[PDB]
C-alpha cells in the first residue's frame, strides 16, 4: 500500500542508493567498452 | 532524490517491481541494438 | 501547469506510472528511429 | 462540444487516460508512416 | 437506431469505450493499407 | 452500470446522432478523395 | 435461431461485444487478404 | 448478468434479426463484387 | 459425448465462448495457411 | 457458474448438437472442396 | 466513478479546451512543415 | 496417472481449459512446422 | 475450486482417459502418415 | 530439492500452472531453434 | 486514490517541474546533437 | 492458497519426483539424439 | 545482501515468480541471440 | 503477503543463496565455453 510521508523518504534512500549502485558499475563497464572496444577509438 | 514522497502516491509493491522490470528490458534492448548494428559484437561472440 | 485539477478525476497512482512509462517508451522508440534511419548513429555505435 | 452528458456513462478515470493515450499512440504511428515513406524525414534526420 | 435496448445488457462504460476505439483503430488500419498499396499517398506524403 | 429502457432509448440517440456526424464527414472525405485523387479515374 | 437458450448461460453483456468484435475483426482480415493476394483490389485503390 | 429463459429467448431475437440484416447487405456486397470484379469471371 | 460432466468442473459463461472463439480463430489459420501455400486460391480470388 | 451434474448433461447436449451441425456442414464444404479444387486431384 | 450531469459539463470544458490547445499547436506545425518541408510542394 | 492429487492444488476450472487449449495449440504449431519446412505437404494442399 | 483428495482422482480418471483416447487417435494419424506420407521412406 | 519451503511464499495454484506451462513452451522454443537451424531436422521431416 | 483539488494542485507541482527538469536535460542533448552530430549540418 | 511448512514439503517431493521423471525421459532422448542423428558425430 | 527489507515492500507471491521468469527469459534470449549471431553455434547443432 | 522485517531478511537468505548457486553454475558453464567454444581464441 502507500506509505506515510516519513516512511515514503526511508524507502526512497534504498532506491537512490541502488540506482547510485547500478551508475557506478555502469560507469565502471562503460570505461572497459572504451578500453577493450573500437567504440570512440 | 528530491522526489522521495512519490510513494505516497504510487503504490511501491506496483512501481519498484515496474521500476526493475523497466530497467533490465531497457539493458536487453540496448544490448540487442548494439549486436544487430555493429560488426564487432557478432564478431566477439564469434571468435576464432 | 493550469491542468492541476486532473488528479481529482484521473487516480495518480494509475496515471503517474503510465505517464512515465510511456515517455520511456516514446525516448527509446525516437533512438531507434534514428538508428534505423541514420549512417552516423551506426557508425558511432560502431567505431574503428 | 455537445458530448458533456459522456461522463455521466463513461468513467472519466479511465476514459481520460484513454483518450490522452489514444492521441499520443496516434501521433506515433503517423511520425512513423512519414519517417518510412518519405525521403526528406530520413534526410532530415541524417543531415551532412 | 432501432437497436436502442442494447444499452439494457451491454454496459455502456465498456461498450462506448470499445465502439469509439474500434472505429479509431479501424481509420488507422484503412490509413496505412491505402498507403502501403498506392503509389500516389506516399507521392503526395514525399512531395517535390 | 446497464440502463433501464428508457435510460437506453436516450443514450441511443446520442450514439445514433455521432454515428451520422461521423457519415457526413466521411461522405465529404470521400467526394474530396475523388475529387483529388487518381481513385475512380 | 434454435440456441436462444445460451444467454442463461454465457453472459450477454460480455458474449454481445465478443460477437460483433470478431465478426468486425473477421471482416478486416478477409478484406486485407484480398487486398495481399490480388492486384485488382490494389489497382483500384490506384486508380490513373 | 445470465438472463431468464425467457429473456434469454427475447434477446436472441434482435441477434438473429442483426444477424440476418448483415447478411442480407452481405449478399449484396457480393452481388456487386461479381458484377464489378474479375472474381468468377 | 461421453463428457457431459466437465460443466461441473469448468464454468460454462467462460469455457463455451473460449470453445467457440477457438473454433472461430482455428478455421481462420486454417484458411490462412491454404492461402498462403497453394495458387489456386489466390487465382480464385484473383479471377480473369 | 457451475452446474449441477443433471444441469451439465443437458448442457452438454447442445454442444454435442452443435459440434454435429459443424461437422455436417464441414463434410460439405469438404465435398464441394473435392470436387471443385485441383485437392486430391 | 462518473459524474453528475453538470459535473460532467464542468469536467467537459476542459477536454475541449485542452483539444483546442492541442489543434492551435498542430495548426502551427502543419504551417511549419508546408514552410520547411517539400510537402504540397 | 500416479499425479491425481494435483486438484487439490490446482483449480481444475483454471487448469483443465489451460490443458485443452495448449494442446490445441501444440497441434497448430506442428501442423504449421511440417507446413513451412517439407515440400510435399504444401503439394498437397496444391493437387494437380 | 480445488477438490477433496477423493474428488480429484475421479477427475483425474477422465483427464487420463481423454489422454489416452487423444494418444489412440494420434498413434493412428501417425500410422497414417508413415503409409500416405514420404516421411520415414 | 532443498527449496521445499517455497510453497510457503508462492501460491500453488499459480506457480505450479507457471512452472509446468514455462517447461513445455521451452520445449517447443527450443524444438523451433532446432529446426530452423539445421537441414537434416528438415530433410527427416521431408523424406523420400 | 483520487485527491481533494487542494491535494491534487500540490501534485502537479511536482509533475510539473519534473517535466521542466526533464526538458532542461533534453535542451542540452539537442544542443550537444546539434555540435557533435551531422544533423542540422 | 499458500501452504503450512509440512504441506509444502510434501508438495514439493512430488514437484522433484515429477523433475527427475522428467530429467529421466529428456536423457533417453538426448541419447537417442546422439545415436540416430549428425549431432556430436 | 543488503536489500532484505525489500519482501516488507513486495509481495514475494508475485515478486519471487517475476524474479524467477525474468531470469529464464533472459538466459532464452542470450541463447537466442547467440545462435543467431555465430556460425560455430548452428554448427554444433548441425554437426555431420 | 508483504512479510515481517525479520521474515523478510529470513526469505532473503534462501534467494541470495539461490542467485550464488545459479551464479557457480553460470561460472562452470562460463569456463566450458571458454574450453571448448572459439569465443575469446
Ligand atoms: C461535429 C458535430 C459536433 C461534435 C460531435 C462529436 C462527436 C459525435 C464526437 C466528438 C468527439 C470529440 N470531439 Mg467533437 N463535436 C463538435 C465540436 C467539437 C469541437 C469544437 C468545434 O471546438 C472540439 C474541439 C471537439 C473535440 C472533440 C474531441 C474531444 C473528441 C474526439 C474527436 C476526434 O477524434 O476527432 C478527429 C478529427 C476529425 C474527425 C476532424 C477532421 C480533421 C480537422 C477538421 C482538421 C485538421 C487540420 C490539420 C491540423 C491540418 C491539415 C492540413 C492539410 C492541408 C489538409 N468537438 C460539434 C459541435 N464530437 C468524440 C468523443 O467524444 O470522443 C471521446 C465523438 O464521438
Ligand atoms: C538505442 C536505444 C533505443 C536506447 C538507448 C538507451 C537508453 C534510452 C537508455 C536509457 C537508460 C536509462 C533511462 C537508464 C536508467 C537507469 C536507471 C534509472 C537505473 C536505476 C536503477 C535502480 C535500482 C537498481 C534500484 C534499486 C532499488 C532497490 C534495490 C530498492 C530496494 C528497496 C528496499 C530494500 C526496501 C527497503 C524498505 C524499508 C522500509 C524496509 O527500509
Ligand atoms: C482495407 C480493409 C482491411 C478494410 C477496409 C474498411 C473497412 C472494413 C471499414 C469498415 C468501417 C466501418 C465498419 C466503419 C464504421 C463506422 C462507424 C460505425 C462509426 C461510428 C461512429 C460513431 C460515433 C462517432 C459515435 C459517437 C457517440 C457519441 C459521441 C456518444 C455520446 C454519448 C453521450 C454524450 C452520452 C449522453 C447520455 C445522456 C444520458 C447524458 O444523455
Ligand atoms: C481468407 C480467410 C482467412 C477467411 C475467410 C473468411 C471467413 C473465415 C469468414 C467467416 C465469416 C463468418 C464466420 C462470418 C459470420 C458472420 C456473422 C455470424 C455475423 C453476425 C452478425 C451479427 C450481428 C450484426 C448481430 C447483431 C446483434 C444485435 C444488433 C443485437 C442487438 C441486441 C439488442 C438491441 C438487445 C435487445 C434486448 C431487449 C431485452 C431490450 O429486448
Ligand atoms: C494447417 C494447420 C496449422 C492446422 C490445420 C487444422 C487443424 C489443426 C484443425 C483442427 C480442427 C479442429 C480441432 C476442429 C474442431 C472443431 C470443433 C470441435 C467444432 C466444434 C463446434 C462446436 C459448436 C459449434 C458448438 C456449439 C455449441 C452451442 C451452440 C451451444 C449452445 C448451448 C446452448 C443454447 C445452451 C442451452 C442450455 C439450457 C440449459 C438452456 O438448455
Ligand atoms: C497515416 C495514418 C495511418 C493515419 C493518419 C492520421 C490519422 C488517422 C489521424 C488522426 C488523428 C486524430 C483522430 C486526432 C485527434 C486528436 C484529438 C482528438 C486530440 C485531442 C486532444 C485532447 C486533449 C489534449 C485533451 C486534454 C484534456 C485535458 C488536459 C483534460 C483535463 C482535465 C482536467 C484538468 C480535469 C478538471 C476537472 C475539475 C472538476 C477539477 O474541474
Ligand atoms: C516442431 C516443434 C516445435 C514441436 C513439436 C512437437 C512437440 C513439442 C510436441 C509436444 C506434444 C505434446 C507435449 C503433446 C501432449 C499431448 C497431451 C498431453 C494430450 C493430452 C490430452 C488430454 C485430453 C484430451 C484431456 C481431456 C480431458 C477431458 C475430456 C476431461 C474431462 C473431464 C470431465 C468430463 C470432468 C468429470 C468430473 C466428474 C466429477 C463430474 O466426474
Ligand atoms: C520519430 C517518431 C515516431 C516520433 C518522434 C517524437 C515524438 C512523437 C516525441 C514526443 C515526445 C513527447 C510527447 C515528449 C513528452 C515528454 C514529456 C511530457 C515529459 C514529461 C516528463 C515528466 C516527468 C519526468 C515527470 C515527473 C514527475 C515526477 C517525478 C513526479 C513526482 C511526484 C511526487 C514526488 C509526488 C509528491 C506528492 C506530495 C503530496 C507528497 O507532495
Ligand atoms: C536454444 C535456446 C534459445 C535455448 C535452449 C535451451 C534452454 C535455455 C533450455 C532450458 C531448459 C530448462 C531450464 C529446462 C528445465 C526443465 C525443468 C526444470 C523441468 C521440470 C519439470 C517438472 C515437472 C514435470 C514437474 C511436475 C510436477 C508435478 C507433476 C507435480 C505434481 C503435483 C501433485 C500431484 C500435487 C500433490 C499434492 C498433495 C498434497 C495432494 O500430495
Ligand atoms: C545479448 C543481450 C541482449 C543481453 C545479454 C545479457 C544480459 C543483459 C544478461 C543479464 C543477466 C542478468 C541480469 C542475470 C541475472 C541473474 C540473476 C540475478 C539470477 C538470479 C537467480 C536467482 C535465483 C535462482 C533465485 C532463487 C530463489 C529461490 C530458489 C528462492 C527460494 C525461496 C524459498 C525456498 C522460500 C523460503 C522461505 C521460508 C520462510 C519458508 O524460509
Ligand atoms: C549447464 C550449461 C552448459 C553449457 C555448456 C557450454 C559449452 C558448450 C560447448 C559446445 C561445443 C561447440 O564446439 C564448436 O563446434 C563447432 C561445430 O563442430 C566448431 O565450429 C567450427 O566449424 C564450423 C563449420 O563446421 C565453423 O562455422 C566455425 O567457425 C568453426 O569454429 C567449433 O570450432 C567448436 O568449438
Ligand atoms: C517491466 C514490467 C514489470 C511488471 C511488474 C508488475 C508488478 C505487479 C505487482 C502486483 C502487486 C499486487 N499486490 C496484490 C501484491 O498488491
Ligand atoms: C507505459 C505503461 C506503464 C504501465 C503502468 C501501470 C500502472 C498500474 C498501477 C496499478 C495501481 C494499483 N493499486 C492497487 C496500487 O491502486
Ligand atoms: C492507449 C492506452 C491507454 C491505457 C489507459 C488505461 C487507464 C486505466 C485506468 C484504471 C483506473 C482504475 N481505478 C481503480 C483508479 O478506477
Ligand atoms: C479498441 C479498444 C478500446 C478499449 C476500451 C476499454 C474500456 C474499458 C472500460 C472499463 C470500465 C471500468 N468501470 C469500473 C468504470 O466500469
Ligand atoms: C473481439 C474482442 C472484443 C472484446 C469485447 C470485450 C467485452 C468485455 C465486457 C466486460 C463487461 C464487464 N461488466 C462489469 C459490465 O460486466
Ligand atoms: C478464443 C478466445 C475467446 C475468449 C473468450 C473469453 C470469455 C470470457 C468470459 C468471462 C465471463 C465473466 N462473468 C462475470 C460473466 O462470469
Ligand atoms: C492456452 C490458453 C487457454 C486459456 C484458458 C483460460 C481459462 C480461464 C478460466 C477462468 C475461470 C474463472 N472462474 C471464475 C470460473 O473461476
Ligand atoms: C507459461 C504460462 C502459464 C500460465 C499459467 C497461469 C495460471 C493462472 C492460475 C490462476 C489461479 C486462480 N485461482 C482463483 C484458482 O487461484
Ligand atoms: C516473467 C513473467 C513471470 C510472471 C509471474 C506472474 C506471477 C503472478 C502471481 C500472482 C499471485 C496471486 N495471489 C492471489 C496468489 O497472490
Amino acid at each position: 500500500a502507500v506509505l506515510s510521508p516519513e516512511q515514503s523518504e526511508e524507502l526512497h534512500k534504498y532506491v537512490i542508493d541502488g540506482a547510485r549502485a547500478f551508475l557506478g558499475i555502469a560507469l565502471v563497464a562503460h570505461f572497459l567498452a572504451f578500453s577493450l572496444t573500437p567504440w570512440l577509438h | 532524490m528530491n522526489q522521495g514522497k512519490i510513494w505516497t502516491v504510487v503504490n511501491p509493491a506496483v512501481g519498484l517491481p515496474l521500476l526493475l522490470g523497466s530497467v533490465a528490458i531497457t539493458a536487453l534492448l540496448v544490448h540487442l541494438a548494439v549486436l544487430t548494428h555493429t560488426t564487432w559484437f557478432p564478431a566477439f561472440q564469434q571468435g576464432g
